């Protein structure tokens, strides 16, 4: 039992450094780096991130919380807190005897009934009005600089999933990584920012023989002998007459030198994902070498071509009227700290209408959501015929430690509101009566925008419930490879 | 200070945690005259265990307390509020205050005085039949002298038979007890009567005598002063002279050597006659009054029997036998433990069923209660039914089973309606069994005041904060 | 010395306690320390042993140990050390009471002997396949732990058709089963129980035009991977072209090729056309002309299939060094019906009754992939399991049933011998009772009433032969209690007990012969 | 709790390492030193523990035990001691795995009863089988206790010797009625038997030519007063100047000698005998009035005389009357290797005896002293109870094979504990081949598989290095009384097991 109790203190501890770092009341710590520095940050992701621990079992939930920010983006610090509190009850582990089989089957009894419990709260949304959109997403604009351009902020996260969604092919799939590439522009401010419909490559401007603004332009994917593949390989794309040259690989010093004979733009360094949303964007295909076009590889369809020199910076806008299953965001900003507080805070907003145009689902947030789960558990274990109920009623304690410190946060008595928010949920409905995160009182959740995801919560408890089995399943240590 | 006593407290749980029931421990005991002894009573643990340390001892005088108006329950006081204490650090380590805790258990106190009652299954027929008494009986006996209860619930069973017609009269100081170095317990017996171990001295065999004295040639006219007096019964506390020893055969004076102090004592009260220190004085107000002085053979051993024939009689007197010294206070103690068991129920007779059955009955009840009560004591509320549940731990853990198991199935079949279960008293079994076919029934008085104690030695504890020592 | 004894049992039998806990299904979780830091966790016991570095010279004699039980069984590897921990463990105290090792080790050679004879004289022969049921109870227990488990006779009744469907002997009377399972497939048929079960392998493409008829019950289906679209030389290497008016001639070029590959192709008279690369459009005209089926793009690891099913040759290109040919009669099977079902949003193309495939696929008809994906773990799982059993051409009840048979028997044979080696049988025996000691503890139930209820069953089945007694009882985990595996199912093969006890009983020897440590 | 109970493991065992090496009749003898530095050697197992004084607590839980079993047997307490050690040696392991010590309690009670119902079961009554009379199956039971002896050759003389001491004793036997004599001198076969009270009689004062001695019904006078002239005890001298004050002097310290002496012959004292020693005056005095005088007569000899006359021992002598003089049928002095010795034969309470041993060594004596006590026993518990088993060993063996087969069919936790049971019982032959000097390895392993092959009475033959049945061979022990062992060991296990933590009062 050593090892099953060394994986609670090991994993209490890393729960009490982000305790403290919840809500927007969350409080700040200092990290004294090896150089006597020190960072004041308060995200929990970025603070455990650098703390270097020495026990294995807290590595892992490390190794849990990097895979929970690429899905989203927030919610990760109560991730360790529910897995670390779940944990941080000792007495069914050891003092009642019982083995780590009996409380694993305990709690992953409990979570097909947290699932239920938390659709029972749900509520649909209208993602057609964008004032109701609004209303959750300024959860993450607030305690923000973008808060002066929230509703700018709204209408490029909320835009920019629509066009990454692909409906017509059932599952939705949506991914930002591939279809929502964000990219900066310098000049101009937070105001001039837009998202584009279409393509932007960011290649810069080598020659001065380019076509620099045209309205239809033409796009074509793909010394004695050295240069007779050069010219070859370069004067059977000017038989189609392009006006960009869009090649994968690097090309030549003396191949670019009919590239700037013909006047036309030459770019270089493409991904293959980058390639097939131009293909979808101007009607364009995709050749494996330049020997064997054909006439389909052209750019008839395409919005523009402009490789103008924006902020001291080319910027290739081959941009169109359509939405190939892609978009390209435009941050304007007069500094570098201007752009990376908007290219960071967006990332926040844009990943919390992933959640919603993937399942139209809400949750009562500001500790709501815990207590109606909380109490939909407890009742229910006095009814359960077996040895589990009293490790099935630890998860109902436990999950009040999410509002705890909420209340603890503000400064606010949590002993006294925390045991009359549970009559609350008892009497009352449990799709109100919440806690306000800045004030510290009571309130419903239907009146305020702390309306969080489905996809969210889901991954939450999914994942502190499966970081409680994967700790409890260890019982010793093996050193060796 | 506060962490500081309530796990000195708990040190003290373990002592009688396992003392417990009819599967529990004996405890290896070493008297402070350099003797050995082994038993499982937690009443005779704590006589000898000396409990410094402050916090507990507030529980141990609830335990004094356990002595007036009851008989029994004094492991309800160590377990009980030492599962009080224990989860007592889960609502402060929350951030719960101790002022509230105070105050709710003082709730819940009241709350189990009014749910008890609901849960008394039967009550004592008062028909003053043997095996009404035996077969009530076998509750009390077990746990303190386990697999020796077909003898001892029938044998006290014919004494306080023998004093309910004397209504208001009944006590523990009317049963003694006298044992006797024997076989083992096939020969013991009950007498009326008070009835002591030594044979009488003289050659007396029967003398209807009513005086009684308790304490060459002179020597002789000193015993007939003894029958100058009027008096035919001689009592010598220490050893008797040979010259002495004949001069009362010959005038047929019954000599009587008690050793034992708590023998001469004994007589003071019963029939008036005190020690007199001289050697035998002619003092005629300091005898006794007794209407017949006699000698019974009683299992192969001869004994000393004061029968009052003239007078209604209420004296009992057991004679047990025993090979053991130590074995036979083990049943001295089960002895003074039935005897009390039915002293309390002398009043009005209810009974509930033992063996964790209440305990989970009284904890399901406030459970549900403490779910329906808001308020910042329902934190209290709710331990005081989860403190409860210790108690059938203390059962399980002794049996040799999984007490996880048992909370579980304690539930269930109170979850369905069925009351009136308790534990399965068995090693191999981890089941239940209905008490009331068993025969398993406990006091519902002794329950009533030995809450009420636990609670208040708990709360005691839980209102000091700092210990802080003094001078006069 | 025996002070080198007892620190050469304790280094093996502690070996034992990494891989104990994580003893059968239930086996729990253990981090993994490699040299550099990272954490690799798992319960299979044979993969712990396989990165386990203890560096002590008794411990490497178990690694060996597990070298041929992974050659020979593959399996089980994780009860050869836990036996073989107990014999050291308990030879030990032997060694306390002035016994000699030579004592020990010539009683443990002639246990291993009765051991082996006395699971031979209670076996039983692969049979039960049709008309008794150990085949039902066999997969419907297995697949208790997944969603599947709701309606568990309707699932494990299509396990027992897909055994017997991949039976195929082919040498002196082999009868086992191959690798490639059957492949199963799912869908969204608005419902669990709508799982339709398909006596024929089953490809997951979609012909195109629907021009072309779903009903073709020619024999001969044609099997290629060359694409008939424009053939090119190598990605890597690309033709020189030194004029565009020459790029048309190639190009038109092409295209008059496939004007005489699609007729050298219908030449053959097959159908059923199949490319992995791909069709060209102006190619799938002329089979809508002639009626043919055709499919673009098919996987070629489901190709290989489909080749294997009806004996088609799988033909990798059309130039056979000198020209262009078809390989007429080579890559052409021999099926009776392949109809194109209307499956929910999947057009499925059936195949029944080619040449020799021995196959099937199960369509995991659902409401959504949760459930889909989930149900075909449970199968693909469960067809190990009765796979395995139904190929040892001889079996034994295993789950705590062989062990606890042997503790009475050879601690009975113990009292015949004598001869200064009843010790070593009697301590021998004992020894195999931990195998149901641990996995009771593994099963969360207490670890001294179970195996005594194996051991009061087993018993009354040598005391008399009578009906009335409990005979070949097993041990579940999933309920805690004995159960009898001719109900239940819980078949083991032979040969695994077998060697399973040899080479424990071996390897015990050879470290119970070291006697002192020579280093350099 | 746990760990309490584990020093209580270790602590009774160092008890029983204690007495380990004197299980059997040829087992090992231990040197006991107490704080007088007075030498104590002794085989036995409760002589060992009974000076010991082991103050540990959980220690003298086995003490009280092995004095319960001595009180009332008198012999095989050390069995009750191994045997108790045992049962926590094998349960040590299972104690620390986690399982109650509680349940052990209820196996160790179960598998007590389960052997009483298979020892009374298995047990053969033994009062005239096979037409033999009593006196050749005594006399057969008893020679095989003196095999193997220095008294191997004549060993039918001295079995003849022990079933006439029982015989001419009353329904009551009793070991310590029988007194042993050692002489120096002479051979083997010269042992003689005295039916009566006997004494070595080194009064070699005077008193010759008289002092008959034969008697019809003499009057046997118990005395404590040393009659020399020039006693310690009686004396005068009067230390004055007078001269004619001397001769009255000299002639009170003969007064005080000869008027406490005519208290004696007024009396009617016939056979008159003293502690103290008698001078050569006193003796003629005697003498002259035909009197027998034979004093130096040790205490413990006349505590025999005291229950054989039926008399009292007086210390003064104005107390001598008719009611403390004895009476007797036969008294008669023999020559036994020339000494003198005078003997009551014929009293009426003649419940005891005496046997004078003949050799030419102390030593010889020694070892015949040892084997007598363990011959009469066997007669004396082979009337007591017909039903008896095999001894060597042989009532273990059966049970492990019993109480193991019948733990087969107990489901429970009560399958270990009762089947461990079984290797408990195992320590008793064990220590027979290792006090013995033989191998335990080849006998354990042999002896145990007879018994399915159809053994019930092979046992450690503690003679020759193999096995033999010890019923055929005439060496049994009593049924009950190994009935009254096990149950004493069970006891004695059960009251460890049932202590779980340790209270001691601060003092
Ligand atoms: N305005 C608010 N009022 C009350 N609670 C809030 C408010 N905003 C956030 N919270 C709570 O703070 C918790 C953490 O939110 P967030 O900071 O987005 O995730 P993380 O702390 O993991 O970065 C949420 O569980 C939510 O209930
Ligand atoms: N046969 C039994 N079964 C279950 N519980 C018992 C039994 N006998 C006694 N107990 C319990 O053990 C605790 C102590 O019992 P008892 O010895 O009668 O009182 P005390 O220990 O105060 O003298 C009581 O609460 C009682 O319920």
């Amino acid at each position: 039992r050593k090892v099953q109790s060394g994986n609670i203190n090991a994993a209490k501890t890393i729960a009490d450094i982000i305790r403290t770092c919840l809500g927007p009341k969350s409080m700040m710590k200092m990290l004294l780096d090896p150089m006597g520095g020190i960072v004041m940050t308060n995200d929990g992701n970025a603070i455990l991130r650098e703390i270097q621990v020495q026990h294995p079992a807290a590595k892992s939930m490390i190794e849990i919380s990097r895979t929970q920010d690429e899905e989203v983006g927030d919610g990760t610090t109560s991730v360790i807190i529910l897995a670390g509190e779940m944990l941080s009850v000792a007495e069914h582990f050891l003092e009642q005897q019982m083995h780590p089989t009996v409380v694993i089957s305990a709690y992953r009894k409990a979570l097909d009934d947290m699932i239920s419990t938390l659709k029972k709260i749900s509520i649909p949304v209208d993602i057609s009005d964008s004032d109701m959109m609004l209303n959750i997403i300024n959860s993450s604009i607030t305690t923000k600089a973008i808060s002066r351009w929230s509703s700018l902020a709204c209408n490029i996260a909320l835009d920019a999933v629509k066009m990454v969604q692909f409906e017509e092919n059932g599952r939705k799939e949506i991914d930002i990584k591939k279809y929502a590439r964000v990219e900066k522009i310098p000049g101009g401010i937070i105001e001039d920012s837009c998202v584009l419909r279409g393509v932007m490559i960011n290649k810069d401007v080598t020659h001065p023989r380019m076509r620099r603004y045209i309205k239809n332009p033409r796009i074509v994917l793909l010394l004695q002998m050295e240069e007779e593949y050069i010219q070859q390989l370069c004067e059977d794309i000017i038989q189609l007459k392009p006006d960009v040259v869009i090649t994968e690989k690097g090309i030549s010093d003396l191949a670019q030198h009919y590239l700037m004979r013909a006047n036309i733009t030459a770019i270089r360094r493409v991904r293959k994902t980058d390639n097939n949303r131009i293909a979808r964007a101007c009607g364009a295909r995709i050749v494996s070498r330049p020997e064997e076009l054909r006439e389909d590889d052209v750019g008839t369809g395409a919005g523009l071509l402009e490789i103008k020199k924006i902020g001291d910076e080319y910027f290739t806008f081959i941009t169109d009227c359509k939405d190939p299953k892609a978009c390209t965001i435009l941050l304007r900003g007069a500094s570098k700290e201007i752009l990376s507080e908007v290219e960071r805070n967006l990332q926040d907003a844009m990943q919390v209408c992933r959640n919603v145009l993937l399942d139209p689902q809400l949750v009562p947030g500001g500790g709501a959501s815990e207590m109606a789960v909380a109490h939909a558990l407890t009742e229910k274990s006095k009814a359960m015929t077996g040895v589990e109920q009293w490790p099935y009623r630890a998860v109902a304690q436990a999950l009040e430690v999410i509002p705890r410190t909420l209340i603890q946060n503000c400064g606010a008595s949590t002993i006294r509101l925390l045991t009359s928010l549970r009559a609350k949920h008892t009497q009352e409905n449990c799709e109100t009566w919440g806690v306000n995160g800045e004030t510290g009182t009571l309130v419903d959740m239907k009146e305020l925008g702390i309306w969080e995801p489905l996809a969210v919560k889901l991954q939450t408890y999914k994942t502190a419930v499966e970081t409680a089995v994967l700790l409890l399943r260890i019982d010793d240590i093996v050193s060796g490879h | 200070a506060v962490y500081r006593n309530i796990q000195a407290c708990k040190e003290l749980a373990q002592t009688t945690r396992t003392a417990y029931g009819p599967n529990g421990m004996n405890k290896m005991v070493i008297n402070h005259l350099e003797k050995l002894f082994v038993t499982n009573d937690a009443a005779t643990i704590l006589r000898e265990l000396e409990v410094q340390h402050p916090a507990a001892k507030m529980i141990v005088m609830a335990s004094h307390m356990q002595e007036q108006e009851v008989g029994d329950g004094t492991n309800f006081v160590l377990v009980f509020a030492g599962a009080l204490l224990e989860l007592a650090e889960e609502l402060l380590r929350i951030g719960l205050s101790v002022s509230e805790v105070i105050e709710g258990y003082e709730i819940a106190c009241r709350k189990a005085h009014e749910i008890l009652p609901n849960l008394v299954c039967c009550s004592a027929k008062n028909l003053r039949d043997i095996d009404e008494v035996s077969s009530l009986l076998r509750t009390s006996i077990m746990s303190k002298q386990y697999g020796n209860e077909v003898f001892l619930a029938k044998l006290i069973a014919q004494a306080c038979v023998s004093i309910f017609p004397d209504s208001g009269h009944f006590n523990v100081d009317n049963i003694r007890v006298c044992k006797i170095l024997g076989s083992g317990i096939s020969s013991s017996s009950v007498l009326h009567g008070m009835v002591f171990k030594k044979e009488t001295e003289g050659d007396v065999t029967s003398v209807k005598d009513a005086k009684i004295a308790v304490y060459e040639n002179l020597m002789d006219a000193q015993v007939k002063a003894i029958a100058d007096t009027g008096a035919n019964v001689v009592v010598t506390g220490g050893k008797v002279a040979d010259m002495a020893l004949h001069y009362a055969n010959k005038y047929n004076i019954m000599l009587v050597r008690l050793n034992s102090k708590w023998d001469l004592r004994r007589l003071c009260k019963t029939v008036g006659a005190t020690a007199l220190p001289r050697l035998t004085p002619p003092v005629l107000e300091e005898m006794g009054h007794c209407d017949s002085v006699y000698l019974s053979e009683v299992g192969d051993t001869q004994v000393v029997v004061f029968k009052h024939e003239k007078e209604d009689g209420a004296i009992s007197t057991i004679v047990l036998r025993g090979s053991t010294d130590n074995l036979m206070d083990d049943i001295e103690r089960a002895v003074d433990d039935g005897v009390n068991t039915f002293k309390v129920l002398t009043r009005d007779k209810r009974l509930v069923p033992g063996g964790g059955a209440t305990e989970i009955e009284l904890a399901k009840q406030i459970t549900s209660y403490g779910e329906t009560c808001p308020g910042l004591e329902q934190y209290a509320i709710k331990k005081f039914a989860e403190a409860f549940e210790a108690i059938p731990r203390a059962l399980a853990e002794n049996s040799g089973v999984k007490a996880n198991e048992v909370i579980s199935k304690l539930y269930a079949v109170h979850q369905e309606g069925n009351k009136n279960v308790g534990l399965d008293i068995e090693a191999e079994v981890p089941a239940v069994k209905d008490m009331l076919e068993a025969g398993i029934l406990d006091t519902y008085l002794g329950k009533y005041w030995a809450i009420k104690l636990a609670t208040n030695a708990a709360v005691t504890v839980l209102r000091v904060d700092q210990i802080i020592m003094a001078k006069p | 010395g025996e002070t080198i004894r007892s620190q050469n049992v304790m280094a093996a039998a502690s070996i034992a306690n990494i891989v104990k806990s994580s003893l059968g299904p239930v086996g729990l979780d253990k981090m993994l320390v490699d040299d550099i830091g990272d954490v690799t966790i798992t319960n299979d016991g044979a993969t712990i042993l396989k990165l386990l570095e203890v560096e002590h010279p008794a411990a490497k004699v178990l690694c060996e140990l597990a070298d041929l039980q992974d050659k020979e069984v593959g399996d089980g590897t994780t009860s050869v050390v836990i036996i073989a921990a107990e014999l050291l463990k308990n030879a030990d105290e032997l060694v306390k009471q002035k016994i000699h090792p030579t004592s020990v080790i010539s009683g443990y050679r002639l246990a291993c002997k009765e051991a082996v004879r006395y699971i031979n004289e209670n076996l039983i022969v692969n049979t039960d396949e049709l008309g008794r049921d150990c085949l039902i109870n066999a997969a419907k227990t297995s697949m208790s732990s997944k969603i599947i488990g709701i309606n568990g006779d309707f699932f494990a009744n299509m396990v027992v058709d897909a055994v017997l469907a991949i039976k195929y002997t082919d040498i002196r009377g082999q009868p086992r089963y191959p690798v490639n399972s059957v492949n199963i497939l799912k869908a969204h048929g608005r419902s669990q129980m709508e799982s339709m079960l398909i006596s024929g392998y089953a490809l997951n493409c979609v012909v195109g035009s629907q021009g072309m008829p779903k009903r073709i019950v020619n024999a001969k289906i044609a099997c290629l991977d060359f694409s008939l679209q424009k053939t090119k030389m190598k990605l890597g290497v690309q033709v020189v072209i030194t004029d565009p008016e020459k790029l048309d001639q190639i190009r038109q070029r092409e295209s008059d090729i496939t004007k005489e590959r699609i007729q050298k192709i219908l030449a053959t008279g097959a159908n059923v056309i199949l490319t992995t690369g791909g069709i060209d459009d102006m190619c799938l005209k002329y089979f809508v002309e002639a009626g043919a089926m055709a499919v673009r793009r098919v996987l070629k690891r489901d190709l290989k299939r489909i080749a294997k099913a009806s004996g088609a040759t799988i033909l990798s290109t059309l130039a056979n060094l000198e020209g262009e040919e078809t390989f007429e009669a080579a890559m052409l099977g021999q099926a009776e019906e392949v109809v194109q079902e209307r499956i929910c949003d999947d057009e499925l193309i059936l195949i029944k009754n080619t040449k020799a495939r021995t196959s099937a696929s199960i369509i995991l008809r659902g409401a959504n992939d949760f459930m889909c994906d989930e149900m075909e773990r449970s199968l693909h799982d469960a067809l190990c399991v009765v796979k395995r059993v139904l190929e040892s051409k001889s079996v034994v009840p295993g789950g705590g049933a062989v062990e606890a048979a042997l503790s009475i028997y050879l601690e009975n044979y113990a009292t015949s011998m004598g001869s200064r080696e009843q010790l070593a049988i009697a301590e021998f025996a004992r020894s195999l009772l931990v195998i149901p000691n641990t996995l009771a503890v593994n099963a969360a139930q207490d670890s001294t009433d179970l195996v005594a209820k194996l051991r009061a069953f087993h018993n009354e089945a040598q005391v008399n032969p009578e009906r009335k007694n409990l005979k070949w009882i097993g041990l579940d985990l999933s309920n805690g209690k004995p159960r009898d595996n001719k109900q239940a199912g819980v078949f083991e093969p032979t040969i695994v007990k077998v060697k399973s006890l040899k080479f424990a009983t071996e390897a015990a020897i050879t470290i119970l012969r070291i006697d002192d440590l020579i280093k350099l | 709790g746990i760990p309490q109970l584990v020093s209580n493991i270790s602590a009774c065992q160092v008890i029983a390492e204690a007495v380990r090496t004197t299980l059997g009749p040829r087992g090992m003898d231990k040197l006991i030193v107490d704080g007088r530095g007075k030498a104590t050697i002794s085989n036995d197992g409760a002589t060992i523990l009974k000076l010991l004084d082991v103050v540990h607590p959980a220690a003298k839980t086995l003490v009280d035990i092995a004095k319960s079993q001595d009180a009332e047997v008198g012999d095989g307490t050390t069995s009750v001691t191994l045997l108790a050690a045992e049962f926590l040696k094998q349960v040590k392991p299972y104690v620390e795995e986690g399982l109650h010590p509680q349940i052990i309690i209820r196996a160790f009670r179960t598998a007590t009863q389960l052997a009483v119902n298979k020892i009374k079961e298995i047990a053969v009554t033994v009062k005239k089988a096979d037409k033999v009379e009593q006196r050749k199956l005594l006399e057969k039971c008893a020679m095989t206790a003196l095999s193997s002896k220095l008294i191997s050759q004549q060993k039918a003389f001295f079995a003849k010797m022990v079933v006439d001491a029982v015989m001419m004793l009353d329904d009551l036997l009793q070991l310590k009625m029988i007194g042993i004599k050692k002489v120096q001198g002479g051979a083997l076969e010269d042992s003689q038997l005295v039916a009566g009270v006997a004494f070595k009689k080194t009064f070699s004062y005077a008193g010759f030519e008289m002092q008959p001695k034969k008697y019809h019904n003499p009057k046997i006078a118990l005395l404590n007063v040393e009659l020399e002239l020039k006693a310690e005890k009686d004396n005068a001298e009067i230390r004055v100047h007078t001269v004619e004050d001397y001769q009255a002097i000299v002639d009170a310290e003969w007064n005080i000698l000869y008027d406490k002496l005519e208290k004696i012959h007024h009396s009617g004292a016939k056979v008159v005998s003293s502690k103290l020693p008698i001078g050569d005056v006193a003796t003629q005095y005697f003498a002259d009035r035909d009197m027998f005088c034979a004093g130096r007569v040790p205490e413990e000899d006349l505590k025999r005389t005291m229950m054989a006359c039926g008399g009292s021992i007086q210390t003064s002598v104005n107390a001598l009357s008719a009611d403390v003089l004895g009476r007797c049928q036969v008294f008669e002095e023999t020559q036994i290797g020339g000494e003198r010795y005078n003997f009551f034969t014929g009293c009426p309470k003649a419940k005891t005896c005496t046997f004078i041993l003949r050799g030419g060594a102390e030593q010889f004596m020694e070892e015949t002293e040892r084997s007598l006590h363990d011959a009469i026993m066997i007669v004396r518990r082979a009337i007591k109870n017909d039903s008896v088993v095999a001894g060597g060993g042989a009532i273990e063996m059966e049970l492990s094979k019993y109480l193991r087969d019948y733990s087969r069919t107990i489901p429970g936790k009560q399958q270990l504990l009762i089947g461990a049971y079984a290797k408990a019982l195992e320590i008793i032959p064990r220590q027979l081949c290792d006090n013995a000097g033989f191998d335990a390895t080849n006998i354990l392993n042999k002896l145990r598989a007879r018994h399915a092959q159809g053994g019930t009475w092979y046992g450690v033959d503690i003679n020759n290095e193999d096995i033999a049945d010890n019923f055929e061979a005439f060496v049994w022990e009593p049924a009950m009384v190994r009935i009254n062992a096990l149950t004493a060991a069970s006891e004695a296990a059960c009251l460890i097991v049932s202590v779980d933590e340790t209270i001691k009062n601060p003092r």
